[PDB]
């Protein structure tokens, strides 16, 4: 298998994993066994012309800093995959490779998809440029919030909190991941009360508002029923969970949204079981590429306002993969291959966690005005209530955007901008007394 | 924010609430804050007559590490 | 406050779980437990955002694992009103959606679950089961046999059907298809189905026995998946096949529901599972995914051979095999069982053995599994020096030899090599195979 | 059978009937014959393992006050019943037990349904808490009336009386039980004229009004046609008769209402042929439990005003079974088993008969503000017309609610509270001269 003189073609799928061979196994022998245990399962021409229907290792590097670590490269032919199927791609590259005993740990890192294979997929339903035109919002990042705790509330009372937050100045409102249909609140009458509050808040401010409605179900017949009822009421956006529902069900929902004009929001649940350890699993940057091809408009990515050097580059690395059109090779940021998306729409990233007013300058400078910021306890915890709480967040945001368009460093001048702003807004003042400043 | 070999939040000692400094646990303005907006004898302008606010370190959790007091990662 | 209630008694309508934990150096163990019960539910230990009360989970027990200083077992109980009836996705989303991202720990692993009878009655279960399928196939008293066309690849449809026809006439019962073969430029599916159906009838018309073949139905969309299932029903095929880990539970439940209403048999193939249940300190044990499938629906499942397992092992496999097949299982800590389970008359699931096996491994497989399993041969059937049809006769002749002896009071354990040799004398196809594959002594 | 030491498990269905054995039959041998004549039909193991597929008697008590009377207890296995079917439950427990020639009289009294069997049913469509949110009415019982006699009226004239009553202050308006489709008035043009009057009365008062439309039919194809036409006009509630139409047809209608957002009203006709005598038939408290599982929001119970001690407890007993969530054993109120409904929605009871203004303090104190009161001649018999008749009832009801929110007793004051109120309302005054005071 190992063909160090091999030259990849323009229609080949490439992969790269790291390996931890057992004591005794030579490195050059282990690499060739991974390429075979992924395709045919043999090193001889006894059962055979087949020849071209196999994989091959063409490169091996030693990892610096650890003696027992290597990087391998494998190439696959194009005719081994079914067009338009994401399930087939995973079941072929990785169907049985982590059960190999001669190793101790394995981890997939990156993949290169040639343009001759990406053209058979549909991609995101709308994208970034099209979505901004439907909402008529330009210049700054969007805002949102989620009713997190509570639980056990009635349908009437659930719609009360939605109306208060939207009237304050927010843009979106979320739901809870583990809320589909339960004895204390059924799904049909929760949809009715939510849609009533959206129309009322749209007549006082004259701006477009929305709310993510969960559409996960146990069967495909039931999942499609909840999506059609959201179109009769004229709702603009829905929500799905693509890691516990499966890839087959996610592709069906993406096609429906494109044919009816709906926006899709994606949540990543259960992901921590796969991509937390440093020596076993599949890196998150691979699952992000599969989501772009399958379909989606938003995705969760996590905050980095709490990281340091070495980090904050891996996360910044795969943010470019979700928005750009041509990404060059860069090993310092965790990119092993050059990728071209031949004019495919991008995906908007979402940042969340425990954040507050004193974090405004940090998030704006890093992500830019191309993301969505979500708040949890930083909105419902205001001493005056829900509606005054949403006023504080809006004010702070506008301040940062304005300063930036005057040549004022947001990395240094930050606590100052917030303070001078709490000198003409009583709501912000109160909030600045509950939460503490940032060194 | 934790305490000696314990995930408990110190600021509130596992309670999720703190006393209102302005009214100093009273419930009425003592000075004229916001110059011409808050008098010096009317209801507290912050808590508004409760003398208790939510803790910032932990947004009402009582412990530190969690999904209500951490940056998503 | 209830968080860590070392006295609370559970009720008959509660779902219980048990995970092992590896706390960081300094974190008291009794406090880490309560944090797992909160991150898997509300997320708070105070009544500030709160009557909620009953909508929370609670830890009620902690034990230290012997042999390791940093290891503990925690027990959590959940209320019944937190789950949606008939949904398997919701249970996995609720129980573990944000628990492995916790940082106060180092490693976590879920081990077991208990499902009360008040929750199992809202599911359908396997379409047919064990007893019903044996009446449909009219086979009694011995395990079934099968074979798979593992290598090959790139063959035309006619050549693909020729091998199936040759193998089925030798004496085998089933025949399988490669996992990574759905629809490719070198061979599409609508003609492979036709050729397989043509071969099956010709094979059946001679020996006068019912035969079958697993047809792959995995697709990229649910519209395409359901199209390949009705075509198999039009031709009168008895069985199909699906992958339930890369496809998802939502697509599997619909397929099970369709199979129940039309009289088909479902074969389940586990794939990608090695990424989850390989390490000893992170992931989810396979015995939970085995219980999930029984509620979701299925007839066959891949488990794992045990004759290569030594003392200490071979116990957990025999435990979850009993969990798959039996109706009432008692608590036994030596076999990896932490809870008492009752299935209130739900049908069982047939386990399937596989790997690299030959004729000299027959008596051991028969002794352990019993006559309630399916044995699959890979390179041990197409590697015969004379062909495929003579290759199947050796396996068929060997299996019968073992069963008969067993019914006479002979020890298939100590003996076995002798039994095999005595049959080779009168069987030339049994011989030759004993000149290519050696015997274990 | 007769197994005294037998201990019932948590997945068994229990029943209790009273018996009147013929002279000569010992009591202990008669009990065992009922358990057999209900399941297998034999006392020997000749046709047989079956064993577990049979019923068993485990207790016998003598009834005080009558020498020839006993109470028997029978237990049944869980695997004998089909999930989600009410028809199968009745045809198995009682398919041939009243034809036994060794007895003279039999009567079923109570049943216990384990939680492992109730979870397979859907239950009421909405319930109590959800229904009150759809109507936006809190703190007081609802009011209604029914056009009882009349007959032969045209469709135009039929809708005239509906408009008058609703404008006066009433909440609901009923129809007549024996009115489906007749030569003097067809069903389609009666629906059209009724819906027109509802919209008009909703613009003068600004309150939600409704009217029960009869949907009983001779065929299931015709019954579903009348239910879909009521959704196009946006009507909120329908009506059905569940004792002459059958249990199979009632379950089909309940499923449709849940999927479309409609309220169901249940009337009990022909019931007097089954549960009037004291020694033969099936008690009404059993048929009430079967209705909760099948589906329904309202049900007729009966005015308990003219009842004495000893009575007024059997009625109060099964009212709790329709509204509570956990009922304990109490033999003095006719409850033989402890029942748990594991979070199932409740049912609103309805009281009717010949009632008037002087009967207002009595009904409010007993039922509470969780019921519906219906009037017949106490509205259309006013000396000034229909619209004024509804004002009297509305005025009187508000007087009672206020008094209770002051500490005044409604079991004494009563007559007083009413008089003082007729000192500022000319309509109530006139009504207080047609009907006589209550001693």
């Amino acid at each position: 298998y190992y063909t160090p003189d091999y030259e990849t073609k323009d229609t080949d799928i490439l992969a790269a994993f790291r390996m931890t061979p057992q004591p005794g196994v030579p490195p050059e022998e282990a690499g060739a066994a991974v390429a075979a245990e992924s395709s045919t399962g043999t090193w001889t021409t006894v059962w055979t012309s087949l020849d071209r229907y196999k994989g091959r290792c063409y490169d091996i590097e030693p990892v610096a800093g650890e003696e027992n670590q290597y990087i391998a490269y494998v190439a696959y032919p194009l005719d081994l995959f079914e067009e338009g199927s994401v399930t087939n791609m995973f079941t072929s590259i990785v169907g049985n490779v982590f059960g190999f005993k001669a190793l101790r740990a394995l981890r997939l890192e990156d993949l290169r998809i040639p343009p001759a294979y990406s053209k058979t997929f549909q991609g995101p339903p709308h994208g970034i440029q099209v979505e901004r035109d439907k909402l008529n919002k330009y210049g700054r990042p969007l805002l949102g919030c989620t009713i997190k705790p509570k639980l056990g509330l009635s349908a009437k009372n659930y719609g009360r909190a939605v109306y208060e937050c939207l009237r304050g100045g927010l843009d979106f409102t979320k739901d809870d991941e583990n809320v589909n249909s339960q004895p204390f609140m059924r799904w049909r009458d929760r949809f009715l009360f939510v849609a009533e509050a959206i129309f009322k808040s749209q007549a006082e401010t004259g701006e477009i508002k929305g709310h993510y409605l969960n559409a996960t179900a146990g069967t495909c017949e039931e999942m499609m029923k909840r999506a059609q009822f959201a179109r009769e009421l004229g709702m603009p956006i829905v929500m799905h969970d693509y890691l516990t529902g499966g890839f087959t069900a996610n592709t069906t929902l993406a096609h429906y949204c494109r044919d009816n004009g709906l926006l899709l929001h994606i949540h990543r649940a259960m992901h921590a079981v796969i991509d937390r350890q440093r020596n076993h699993g599949i890196h998150f940057r691979v699952l992000a590429k599969a989501l772009r091809m399958s379909g989606g408009d938003h995705i969760h990515s996590g905050t980095v306002v709490g990281k340091l050097e070495g980090e904050r580059e891996v996360t910044l690395g795969f943010v470019d993969l979700l928005r750009d059109d041509y990404i060059e090779k860069d090993r310092s940021r965790g990119i092993y291959f050059t990728q071209d998306w031949v004019s495919m729409p991008g995906v908007l990233p979402v940042a969340s966690g425990g954040i507050h007013v004193w974090h405004m300058p940090a998030l704006t400078e890093i992500f830019g005005d191309d993301s969505v910021l979500q708040f949890g306890g930083g909105t419902l915890g205001h001493p005056w209530g829900n509606a005054p709480g949403a006023v504080a967040n809006r004010v702070a945001l506008e301040a940062c955007v304005q300063a930036r368009n005057e040549g004022r460093d947001l990395a240094r001048e930050g606590n100052d901008i917030i303070r001078e702003a709490s000198k003409w807004s009583p709501e912000l003042a109160a909030a600045c007394e509950v939460w503490k400043e940032i060194k | 924010g934790t305490k000696p070999n314990s995930l408990v939040c110190a600021n509130c000692e596992g309670e999720g609430c703190v006393a209102c400094s302005q009214c100093k646990g009273g419930g009425v303005n003592l000075i004229d804050h916001f110059n011409g907006q808050f008098k010096a004898g009317a209801l507290c302008w912050l808590c508004r007559g409760k003398k208790e606010v939510l803790c910032g370190d932990c947004n009402g959790a009582g412990f530190i590490g969690g999904f209500l007091s951490t940056f998503d990662e």
